[PDB]
DNA sequence: ACGAATTAAGCAATTCGTAATCATGGTCATAGCT
DNA sequence: AGCTATGACCATGATTACGAATTGC
C-alpha cells in the first residue's frame, strides 16, 4: 500500500513517510529534507482522580479515534 | 553531501528504493498470496550446555523448512553424531497414539512431509544450501 | 568571537529558535558566513542544553570560561 | 565535554522491591524494694 | 526469692527516594 520494502513495516516512520511521499508525488509536490532537531518531552493525555470508593451505576463515553480527528 | 556543506535544502527522497518503486508502478499494486514464497523454518541442535549461535560449536541434528509456494514440510536428520548415533524416522509411527509409541503428529500434516536424511551434517548442510539456492524464499 | 554571561545557555539557543520557528530555517543559517548552523543534545546536568555551533564564528560562552580560566 | 558519526511509534500510571533512615515494641538485663 | 520500673538491644515498623515491570488510553 505505502509502495515501500518489505522489512519497513517494522518501523511506522518509513510507512507513514511513503506514503505521505506517494501523496504529495501524485499532485506534483516536493517534500522537504529531512532536518535535525532534539528529543524532547511534552505533555501526554489527560486521566482523573477517582475516589477509590464503589460506584453503583456507570455511563461510559468514548470519542472515537480522538488524536486523529 | 556538497549542497549539504555549502547549506541549502536538498529536496526529495534521501531514500532512492521507494523512489524508484514509485517511479516502477506509480499506479496501485494487485498482489496475490500464492505467488509470494514465505518459509519458516526449525532447528534443533543437541549438546551437553547450551549451543550458542555466536559460536554454533554444536553440529545440528534436527532441521525442518515449511516451504508455502508447495506448501511442503523438509525434514533433515542426522542418523550420526559424536553425541549419539540414532536410526530413521518413520512417519507412520509419528501419527501412533502416544499409549502405542506413537507421536501424535496429524496425518494430513504428514502427507505434506518430505524426508531426506543424510549421514554427516556437511552433506545435510550442502542439500540445505542447495535447496535455498532452487528455493528463494521471499 | 561571539560571547556574553551564559550565551549557549539561553541566548544563542533562544535566538536560533525564535528565528527558526518565526522567519524560517533560511533566515536562521544566515547567520553562519558560509550558512552551515547546527544543533546537538548534551545530556550532562541534567541536560536541556541544545548547544549551537555556528560554523565560521565562534562561540566561547562566557560562564564556562570565567569557571575554568 | 568534545569523542564526531551516526538509525527508526508516543506518554501517564500503578505497584513492588531495594536501600537509607528514623521511631519504637518485646524482651532481656539491672536493679531496687519488699 | 520475686514483682516491677527502666535502660539496651534487637529486631520490627514506618516513611522516602529510586529502579523496574506492567497496563492503557
Ligand atoms: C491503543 C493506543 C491508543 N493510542 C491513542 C490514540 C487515540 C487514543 C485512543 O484511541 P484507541 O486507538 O485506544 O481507540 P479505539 O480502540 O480505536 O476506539 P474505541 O475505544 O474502540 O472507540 O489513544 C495510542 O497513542 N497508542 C495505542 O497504542
Amino acid at each position: 500500500y505505502a509502495k515501500m520494502p518489505f522489512s519497513g513495516v517494522m518501523s511506522p516512520i518509513k510507512t507513514w513517510d511513503a506514503i505521505i511521499f506517494n501523496s504529495l508525488k501524485g499532485e506534483h509536490k516536493v517534500i522537504p529534507q529531512q532536518g535535525s532537531h532534539v528529543k524532547q518531552s511534552f505533555p501526554g493525555a489527560f486521566v482523573f482522580e477517582p475516589k477509590p470508593i464503589a460506584r453503583r451505576y456507570i455511563m461510559s463515553f468514548d470519542l472515537t479515534s480522538l488524536y486523529p480527528s | 553531501k556538497r549542497m549539504e556543506d555549502i547549506g541549502l535544502e536538498a529536496l526529495g527522497m534521501n531514500d532512492f528504493k521507494l523512489a524508484y518503486i514509485s517511479d516502477t508502478y506509480g499506479s496501485e499494486i494487485v498482489y496475490d498470496r500464492k505467488f509470494v514464497r514465505v518459509a519458516n523454518c526449525d532447528i534443533e541442535v543437541t549438546g551437553d550446555k547450551f549451543p550458542d549461535p555466536m559460536k554454533a560449536e554444536y553440529e545440528i541434528d534436527a532441521i525442518t523448512h515449511y516451504d508455502s509456494i508447495d506448501d511442503r514440510f523438509y525434514v533433515f536428520d542426522l542418523l550420526n553424531s559424536m553425541y549419539g548415533s540414532v536410526s530413521k524416522w518413520d512417519a507412520k509411527l509419528a501419527a501412533k497414539l502416544d499409549c502405542e509409541g506413537g507421536d501424535e503428529v496429524p496425518q494430513e500434516i504428514l502427507d505434506r512431509v518430505i524426508y531426506m536424511p543424510f549421514d554427516n551434517e556437511r552433506d545435510m548442510l550442502m542439500e540445505y544450501i542447495n535447496l535455498w539456492e532452487q528455493k528463494r524464499p521471499a | 568571537i561571539f560571547t556574553g554571561w551564559n550565551i549557549e545557555g539561553f541566548a544563542v539557543p533562544y535566538i536560533m529558535n525564535r528565528v527558526k520557528m518565526i522567519l524560517g530555517e533560511r533566515s536562521m543559517k544566515r547567520f553562519s558566513p558560509i550558512g552551515r548552523v547546527k544543533s546537538k543534545l548534551i545530556q550532562n546536568m541534567y541536560g536541556s542544553k541544545e548547544i549551537y555551533s555556528i560554523d565560521g564564528v565562534s562561540i566561547l560562552d562566557y560562564l564556562d570560561l570565567y569557571k575554568k580560566f
